[PDB]
């Protein structure tokens, strides 16, 4: 449950 | 590469899905647009686009 950061 | 707590909102912009997150323990001003394929989490995703 995470994300990259754009 | 930062845990997401919760999907808050969902966009086009450019012909690209992005969601708004909240980040799991960060501030609410620190909620970002995020393009779809940068999240790695298919139960907030689906979760999201069920219950919208």
């Amino acid at each position: 449950q995470t994300a990259r950061k754009s | 590469e930062y845990a997401v707590e919760k999907i808050i909102d969902r966009r086009v912009r450019k012909g690209m899905v992005e969601y708004y997150l909240k980040w799991k323990g960060y501030p609410e001003t620190e909620n970002t647009w995020e393009p779809e394929n940068n999240l790695d989490c298919q139960d907030l995703i689906q979760q999201y686009e069920a219950s919208r």
